[PDB]
C-alpha cells in the first residue's frame, strides 16, 4: 500500500443509458481498429498486413493480459488473503493491477526496442520507446474506460470478437490478386465467384471451378460457416431453470437458470494446448532417436505428419477424405476430444468455485430456497443438475469444435462459440435491463 | 480525472501527429 | 510489393460485387415486404380548418444501384478478357496518379475535423436531455418553483400555467416571444379565443405543453406533494378540453352547446348522469340546440365517455395468502368501465370467477403480464387539441396518516371499452323496469377489466392496520374518477 | 428575493442619515431568521433531491448548485453571527435561540395571515353566492 | 453408459427456444456480427492505399 | 428604495411599485422595531410577557361569559378581538411552544361560535388552518365534513370523512356523516 497518482477514469455517478453506451463502445472499437493500422516512424509482399507486427499495436493488449492472468493467479492460490469486508484492499489491489503494468510494459518495450529488428543505431530510439508506450497507455485507459461502465462491457472480449469477425469477413471479401501461371485469381470467395460467372461466360464449368477451388477458400465453406453459426446461434437458449423462492422477503418469486455452456471456455484451450505440446515432444523426441522399441511404438514421422503411431491418432482430421481413410482412427480422435472435453470441465468447475457446493453456501446466505422442495435439500439437488451439465457442455463444445476442423470452415468453431457468446452476452444484458 | 472526450481528443492528436511526421518526412524527402 | 490495376481488369468485378451485396438483400426484402373506435371520424367532422392547415404543414436507390450494376456488367461484358506475384484489385491512378495526395488529405480531414466535431455534437446533444424526455433548464426551473412554494398559497389552474411559461423549450421554437406572450397564448387556447396572427405559435406551444405537463407531475410527486399534483393532473384535462375549470364542466364540455343559454336557465344539472335522467327530447331543449341531426351527435358523445367504479380491492403478495412484515405486496383492481347512461348492476351478480387470481408459478412469478394482454384506449374527441391523442389514466397512490404521496405515479394505457359498445343500448336507465331480469342480458357478456400498481415499498416492520389512499384520474375527459382508501392488515 | 440585502442598504442609510439604532438590530434579527428557515429547509430537502437525482430526473449541474448552496448559508450565517457580536457585545448566545424562535413566530404569523386571501379565491373558483353574515342564498 | 443417459435426461429437462424467440436472437447476434465484421474489413482495406502514399 | 421616518421610525419603501416578499420584510422589520422599542431591557429573554396575557385571558372570559347569557352576536366579536390583539400586541421572540396553544385554545371556541350562529365559510377556512399548522383530531375532521356538506361540496366532503376514519375508527359520527356523503353524492350523479 502507498500513495500514487496515476491516470483513471472515474466511474459515472448515474447509471448511462443504452444509447450513449452503445455509441461510445462503437467509438472506442473504430479507435482500436484505427491505432493498429498505422506504423511506426524511426524504422528502416505487404509483410505487415496479416500480423500487427511494425505498427503502434506491437505490444497491444499483452501487456494487460499478462498482469491480469499472474495476478488471478496470484489471488487464486491464497497469497494475497484478501477479505471483501473493507473498501480498500480492492481499491489496493486494483491499483496494483496498473503499477504492474506499467513496469511490464517498460520492460517489455525496452526488450523489443534493443533487441528487435528496427536498428541499433539515440532520438530515433527515444522516438520509438515514445510511441509504443503512448499506445498501451491509450489502449490500458481505453480497456479502463469500457469497463467503467461507459461501455456494453469488457474491452478485452469485443477486441477479440472483433478481430475474430474481421478474420472472417477477410477471409471472404478480400480483394488481393494471386497471379500463379494460370492468371489472377482472387483471394476472397465471393469475390471470385461473381468473377468467374461474370467473366468466363461459361457458366456450367466456372461455377464448378469457382465452388470447390482446392488451393483457395470457396463459396462450400461460406455456406458451412453459416450453418455452424447458426447452429451455434440455436445451441445458445438451452437453459435449466429451477425455481426458487425467498424466505427473508416474502413475495420474491423467481428462477435461477443453469446454462448449458456452463464454463468459460477456458478447458477446451487447456485441451489443445496440451495435445499440441505433446505432439511436438513426440515429434522431437523421434527426430533424436530414430528406431527404438518403445519409439517405434509411442511415435513415427513421415511423409511433416506423423503415421503409424500414438500421436498419429491423436493428430486431428483436416477434411472427410482422412475421415473416410480409416474409421478406426476416426472414433479413437472422437472419444478422446470428447473424453477430455468432458474430463477438464468438470475439473474445472470443481476448480473454479462454481461447484454444486458454492451455490448451496450462496443459496443459504441469500436465504433462497427451491420452490417444491425443503431447504436441507438445495445441495443434494444441484449436485444431480450441475454436473452434468457442465459435462455435457464439454462434450457439446469439443463435438462443435471438431465438426468446424473437419467440414473445413473459415473459422474454428472455438473462435465462433467465443465471438457468439460475447454478443450474447450484450444482447441478453440489453434485453434483461431493458434499452433499445 | 479524465473524460471520455479527453480520451479521444489524445488519440485523435497523436494519431495525426504520426502521421503528419510521416508526411513531412516523405516531402522532406521529396523534395531535398 | 502489391500490383495495382494498370489497365481497368479487376476493380470491376470488386465494385461489381460491391454494388450487390448491398442490392440484392434490399430487392429481396422489398418484395417479401382490437378496441373499436367510434371517435377517429366524428373527430375530422367537428375541426376547424385552423387546425387542419396546422396539422398538415406541421426506392430510388433499388434502380440506380440496378442500373450501375447493368452498366459495370456490360463494360465487363465488353473486354477483351513460374512464380507468384500478389496484386490488389484498387485501380492504378489512385495511388500513382496526380491525384495521390487528395486521397491523404481527404483522409487527415475525414479524421481530424468529421469525426470529433460530430461526435462532440452528439454527446452535448444527448448530455442535455433529461430521461422523462424534457431540457434541464425546464426540469431546473420545475424544481426551483417547487423548492420555494409557500404552503399557504392555494394552487390553481392559473398558477400552473404561469409555471409552464417558463419553458426553455418555448424559447428555442420562437426567439422572439416573451413568456408574458405565452402565458397569454395559453389563457387564450384555454379560454377559446382568438389570437389573431399568432395561431401557429399557439398550437404548437399548446402541442407541447404534454411533456411538460408529464415532467411537472413527476416531479410534484418525487417532492411528495398531493396538491402540486392533483392541480397538474386538472389542468392538463382543461388544456386537453379547451375549457377553465368550473362546477358544471363534465356538461360544457359537449361539442355544441351554447353557455349562455344553459347556465342563466338551469342551476341542477352538473353531471352526465343528471342530464341522461332526462329524455331525448328534453336533453336537446335544456342544452338549446333544437336540431335533431345535430342532437344525435351530441347524445352519441354523452354516452360514449368512460366512467370507472370499483368491485374489488385488496392487497395482494405473490406466493402467499396474507400480509406479513417486511414483505413485497401490491394493489389489485377490478374495476369496471361503464358509460354516464347505464344503470348500475349489483356485485352479487359478479359471479366469482372473474374475480379470483390464478394460482400457479408462471402466473405468480409476474403478475402483470395478465395486465399487459389488454387491448389500448381508443382516440379521444379532442376537436380543439392540435394533434391526436390517445386516453390514459393515471393513478396515484399516498398516505393517510400525514397526506403525501410516496411514490411516483403509474400511468396505464391497456383497459377494454367493451361495456360502451352500441349492442347493449337495451340497458337504459330511463326505462326503470329492472333490467336485469331482460332477455339479452347475461352477465357473462360484461368485461371487468383490471388494473396492478406496484408498491415501491414493503410492508412496515409493525403489526397492525396502515390506511393508503389511491387516486385514479383521467388525464382527457371529466369523468368519474376513483377516490378509495384501503388497509393492508400485516398480521404476521 | 431576501433580506441579506435590505440590511445592508439600512446599514448605508444609516451611516448617512442618522437613523435609531434599534433598526440595525430588528435587521439584523430579520437576517438571521431567514438564514436559520433557509438553513432548515436545505436540512429537509436533501434526500428529496439525492433521490430525484440519483433517478436521472434533475440534471447534473443541479446538484452541483444544491451542494454549494448548503455551505453558501452556512458561510452566511457565520458572517450574520460575526455581524451580531460586532454590533453588540456578549450578544451569541442568546442571539441564536432568539432567531430560532422569531423564524417560527413569523412563518405562522404568515401562515396566519393569508387565510384571508385564501378565502376569496375558493369563492371565486366554486361560484359561491354568499351575502352578508356570510350565509348562503343559494 | 450412464453419462448419455444423464445427458439426454437434462436435455429433454431444458428449455429450447421457440421460434419467436429465435428470430429475434439470431436477428440481434446477426446484426452485431456484420456490425463489427464490416467496420473491421473497412479499416483494414481503406489503410493500404494510404499506408503505399505516405510511407 | 426606502424611507425612514423620524418620529415614528418606521421603514416604507416609497417606489412606485414594490414586490411581495420586499413588502412583507418590511412589515415584519417594522413589527421588530416596535416590539424592540416597548422592550425595555437590552438581553430580551424568550420568557413571555405577564401583563399581555392577562388582558387577553380577560377578553377571552369576557367573550366566553355572553355564552351562558346566550348572545351569540356579541361573544363572536370579543373572541376575534381576543385573537386580533394576541396576534398583534405580541413579541415575535416569545416562546412558540406557548405561542401556538393559546391560538388554539381561542380559535377552538371561535369556530364552534360561528359554526353554531350560521358562518360556515369563515369557519371552514378556520378549520382548514387549523389542521395545516399541525392539530389532526377526530374532532376537526366532522366539523370540517359538516361544513362541506352545509355549502355543498360532495367529493371532498367523502374524502374529509374518509380520512377521518381512517384515523379513529370507533367513531360514531364520522360513519353518519359518511353514510349522508353517500347518500348526496348518489342523488347527485344520478
Amino acid at each position: 500500500p502507498f500513495e500514487s497518482f496515476l491516470p483513471e477514469v472515474i466511474a459515472p455517478e448515474r447509471k448511462v443509458p443504452y444509447n450513449q453506451k452503445l455509441i461510445w463502445t462503437g467509438v472506442s472499437l473504430l479507435i482500436f481498429l484505427i491505432l493498429g493500422q498505422i506504423p511506426l516512424y524511426g524504422i528502416v509482399l505487404r509483410a505487415m498486413l496479416a500480423s500487427n507486427r511494425g505498427t503502434l499495436l506491437e505490444l497491444g493488449v499483452s501487456p494487460i493480459i499478462t498482469s491480469s492472468m499472474i495476478f488471478q493467479f496470484l489471488q487464486g492460490t491464497q497469497l494475497l488473503q484478501i477479505r471483501p469486508e473493507s473498501k480498500q484492499d480492492r481499491e489496493l489491489f486494483q491499483i496494483a493491477q496498473k503499477v504492474c503494468a506499467i513496469i511490464l510494459i517498460l520492460g517489455q518495450a525496452l526488450v523489443v526496442v534493443m533487441t528487435g529488428n528496427y536498428g541499433a543505431p539515440l532520438p530515433i530510439c527515444l522516438l520509438l520507446i515514445f510511441q509504443l508506450m503512448f499506445a498501451s497507455l491509450i489502449v490500458m485507459l481505453l480497456d479502463e474506460l469500457l469497463s467503467k461502465g461507459y461501455g456494453l462491457g469488457s474491452g478485452i472480449s469485443l477486441f477479440t470478437a472483433t478481430n475474430i469477425a474481421e478474420q472472417i469477413f477477410w477471409r471472404a471479401f478480400a480483394p488481393t490478386t494471386v497471379n500463379s501461371g494460370r492468371g489472377k485469381e482472387f483471394e476472397g470467395a465471393v469475390i471470385a465467384f461473381f468473377h468467374l460467372l461474370a467473366v468466363r461466360k461459361d457458366k456450367k464449368r466456372a461455377l464448378v471451378e469457382a465452388f470447390y477451388r482446392t488451393n483457395l477458400p470457396n463459396m462450400f465453406q461460406v455456406l458451412m460457416t453459416v450453418a455452424i453459426f447458426l447452429f451455434v446461434l440455436y445451441l445458445q437458449g438451452f437453459r435449466y431453470e429451477l425455481p426458487i423462492r425467498s424466505t427473508k422477503v416474502r413475495g420474491q418469486i423467481g428462477i435461477y437458470p443453469i446454462k448449458l455452456f456452463y464454463t468459460s471456455n477456458t478447458p477446451i484451450m487447456l485441451q489443445s494446448a496440451l495435445t499440441s505440446n505433446i505432439f511436438l515432444i513426440s515429434q522431437i523426441l523421434f527426430q533424436k532417436y530414430p528406431t527404438n522399441p518403445l519409439i517405434r511404438l509411442i511415435g513415427v514421422w513421415g511423409i511433416q505428419m506423423a503415421l503409424s503411431g500414438l500421436a498419429y491418432y491423436i493428430q486431428p482430421l483436416m477434411s472427410l477424405s482422412e475421415a473416410l481413410l480409416d474409421p478406426i482412427k476416426t472414433i479413437v480422435y472422437i472419444t478422446f476430444v470428447l473424453g477430455s472435453c468432458a474430463v477438464f470441465s468438470k475439473t474445472w468447475i470443481e476448480i473454479s468455485g462454481t461447484s454444486p457446493r458454492d451455490i448451496a453456501k450462496q443459496f443459504k446466505d441469500q436465504g433462497m430456497v427451491i420452490n417444491g422442495k425443503r431447504e436441507t435439500s438445495i445441495y443434494r439437488e444441484l449436485k444431480k443438475i450441475i454436473p452434468t451439465a457442465a459435462a455435457f457442455g464439454g462434450a457439446t463444445i469439443g463435438a462443435l469444435s471438431v465438426g468446424s476442423d473437419l467440414l473445413g470452415t473459415l473459422g474454428s468453431g472455438a473462435s465462433i462459440l467465443m465471438a457468439t457468446t460475447t454478443i450474447y452476452g450484450y444482447y441478453e444484458a440489453a434485453a434483461k435491463e431493458g434499452g433499445f | 480525472r479524465v473524460d471520455p472526450l479527453v480520451v479521444l481528443f489524445l488519440a485523435v492528436g497523436f494519431i495525426f501527429s504520426v502521421v503528419a511526421l510521416h508526411v513531412i518526412s516523405k516531402v522532406a524527402g521529396k523534395l531535398f | 510489393n502489391y500490383e495495382y490495376d494498370e489497365a481497368s481488369e479487376t476493380w470491376p468485378s470488386f465494385i461489381l460485387t460491391g454494388l450487390l451485396m448491398v442490392v440484392g438483400p434490399m430487392t429481396l426484402l422489398q418484395i417479401y415486404q382490437f378496441n373499436e373506435e367510434v371517435f377517429k371520424n366524428l373527430n375530422e367532422e367537428y375541426t376547424s380548418d385552423e387546425i387542419k392547415q396546422f396539422r398538415r404543414k406541421f426506392n430510388i436507390i433499388i434502380i440506380v444501384g440496378w442500373i450501375l450494376v447493368a452498366i459495370l456488367l456490360q463494360r465487363i461484358n465488353s473486354n477483351d478478357a513460374q512464380s507468384t506475384s500478389h496484386g490488389i484489385a484498387l485501380p492504378r491512378f489512385l495511388v500513382d496518379g496526380s491525384a495521390s495526395p487528395l486521397l491523404v488529405v481527404c483522409y487527415v480531414a475525414l479524421l481530424g475535423l468529421i469525426l470529433p466535431y460530430f461526435v462532440s455534437r452528439w454527446w452535448a446533444r444527448t448530455q442535455s436531455y433529461t430521461k422523462k424526455g424534457i431540457h434541464n433548464v425546464t426540469a431546473s426551473n420545475f424544481v426551483s418553483n417547487l423548492v420555494n412554494y409557500k404552503p399557504s398559497e392555494i394552487v390553481t389552474t392559473d398558477l400552473i400555467l404561469h409555471w409552464l411559461s417558463f419553458a426553455h423549450e418555448f424559447k428555442q421554437f420562437f426567439p422572439d416571444l416573451q413568456p408574458t406572450d405565452f402565458e397569454k397564448l395559453l389563457q387564450d387556447h384555454i379560454n377559446r379565443r382568438d389570437s389573431g396572427k399568432l395561431n401557429n405559435a399557439k398550437f404548437r406551444i399548446v402541442a407541447k405543453c404534454h411533456s411538460l405537463l408529464h415532467g411537472l407531475l413527476d416531479i410534484a410527486c418525487g417532492f411528495r406533494n398531493l396538491d402540486i399534483a392533483l392541480g397538474a393532473i386538472n389542468t392538463f384535462k382543461c388544456i386537453v378540453q379547451a375549457v377553465p375549470l368550473t362546477p358544471n364542466c363534465q356538461i360544457l364540455q359537449l361539442p355544441n352547446v351554447d353557455k349562455e343559454h344553459f347556465i342563466t336557465k338551469t342551476g341542477d344539472i352538473h353531471t352526465l348522469g343528471k342530464l341522461f335522467t332526462l329524455e331525448d327530447a328534453k336533453i336537446g331543449e335544456v342544452l338549446g340546440i333544437k336540431d335533431q341531426a345535430k342532437l344525435n351527435e351530441t347524445l352519441r358523445v354523452a354516452s360514449h365517455i368512460p366512467n370507472l367504479k370499483i368491485i374489488k380491492a385488496d392487497f395482494l403478495v405473490p406466493g402467499e395468502n396474507q400480509v406479513t412484515p417486511s414483505s413485497t405486496p401490491y394493489i389489485s383492481l377490478k374495476v369496471l368501465v361503464r358509460s354516464a347512461k347505464q344503470p348500475l348492476i349489483p356485485t352479487s351478480l359478479i359471479p366469482e370467477e372473474n374475480l379470483t387470481e390464478p394460482q400457479d408459478f408462471e402466473s405468480q412469478r409476474d403478475p402483470f403480464a395478465m395486465m399487459s394482454k389488454q387491448p389500448l384506449v381508443p382516440y379521444s374527441f379532442a376537436p380543439f387539441f392540435p394533434t391526436k391523442r390517445r386516453g390514459s389514466w393515471c393513478c396515484l397512490v399516498s398516505s393517510q396518516k400525514d397526506g403525501k404521496i410516496l411514490q411516483t405515479p403509474i400511468i396505464i394505457e391497456k383497459l377494454s371499452y367493451k361495456n360502451l359498445n352500441d349492442d347493449k343500448d337495451f340497458f337504459d336507465k330511463r326505462i326503470k323496469m329492472d333490467l336485469t331480469k331482460h332477455e339479452k342480458f347475461d352477465i357473462n357478456d360484461w368485461e371487468i377489466g383490471t388494473i396492478k400498481i406496484p408498491l415501491g415499498q414493503p410492508a412496515p416492520e409493525t403489526v397492525g392496520d396502515f390506511f393508503f389512499r389511491v387516486i385514479v384520474k383521467s388525464t382527457d375527459y371529466f369523468t368519474t374518477d376513483l377516490d378509495i382508501t384501503m388497509n393492508m392488515k400485516v398480521r404476521d | 428575493n431576501d433580506a441579506h440585502d435590505l440590511y445592508f442598504q439600512i446599514k448605508e442609510m444609516s451611516e448617512n442619515e442618522k437613523i435609531h439604532e434599534k433598526v440595525l438590530k430588528a435587521a439584523l434579527l430579520n437576517r438571521g431568521a431567514e438564514s436559520v428557515r433557509r438553513s432548515l429547509k436545505l436540512k429537509e430537502l436533501a434526500p428529496q433531491i439525492n433521490l430525484l437525482y440519483k433517478n436521472g430526473s434533475i440534471g447534473e449541474d443541479y446538484w452541483k448548485r444544491f451542494e454549494t448552496e448548503v455551505k453558501l448559508i452556512e458561510l452566511e450565517f457565520k458572517d450574520t453571527l460575526q455581524e451580531a457580536e460586532r454590533l453588540q457585545p456578549g450578544w451569541v448566545q442568546l442571539f441564536v435561540m432568539v432567531c430560532k424562535e422569531i423564524c417560527f413566530n413569523q412563518a405562522l404569523s404568515r401562515r396566519y395571515q393569508s387565510i384571508l386571501k385564501r378565502k376569496e379565491v375558493c369563492i371565486k373558483e366554486w361560484e359561491l353566492k354568499i351575502n352578508n353574515d356570510g350565509r348562503l342564498v343559494n | 453408459v450412464e453419462f448419455v443417459r444423464e445427458g439426454t435426461q437434462f436435455l429433454a429437462k431444458c428449455k429450447k427456444p421457440d421460434l419467436k424467440e429465435y428470430t429475434k436472437i439470431v436477428k440481434a447476434v446477426g446484426i452485431g456480427f456484420i456490425a463489427v465484421g464490416i467496420i473491421g474489413y473497412a479499416i483494414k482495406l481503406i489503410h493500404i492505399p494510404i499506408r503505399y502514399v505516405i510511407v | 428604495t426606502l424611507e425612514y421616518n423620524a418620529n415614528s421610525k418606521l421603514i416604507t419603501a416609497s417606489d412606485a411599485v414594490v414586490a411581495l416578499s420586499t413588502e412583507t420584510n418590511i412589515d415584519q422589520i417594522n413589527v421588530l422595531t416596535t416590539s424592540l422599542i416597548g422592550e425595555t431591557n437590552p438581553n430580551f429573554t424568550p420568557q413571555p410577557n405577564e401583563a399581555l396575557s392577562k388582558m387577553i385571558k380577560g377578553l377571552f372570559e369576557s367573550g366566553m361569559k355572553n355564552l351562558q347569557q346566550k348572545k351569540l352576536n356579541e361573544a363572536l366579536k370579543n373572541v376575534s378581538l381576543a385573537i386580533e390583539m394576541a396576534q398583534r400586541k405580541r413579541a415575535p421572540w416569545e416562546a412558540f411552544a406557548i405561542q401556538l396553544p393559546e391560538l388554539h385554545f381561542m380559535l377552538r371556541s371561535k369556530i364552534d361560535l360561528c359554526l353554531i350562529l350560521g358562518k360556515h365559510l369563515e369557519a371552514l377556512q378556520d378549520l382548514d388552518f387549523l389542521l395545516g399548522t399541525g392539530l389532526i383530531q377526530p374532532d376537526v375532521f366532522v366539523r370540517k365534513a359538516d361544513c362541506l356538506l352545509k355549502l355543498r361540496q360532495w367529493e371532498e366532503a367523502r374524502a374529509t370523512c374518509e380520512r377521518g376514519l381512517a384515523l379513529a375508527p370507533e367513531d360514531m359520527k364520522l360513519r353518519a356523516l359518511l353514510i349522508e356523503t353517500a347518500r348526496n353524492l348518489a342523488e347527485y350523479n344520478g
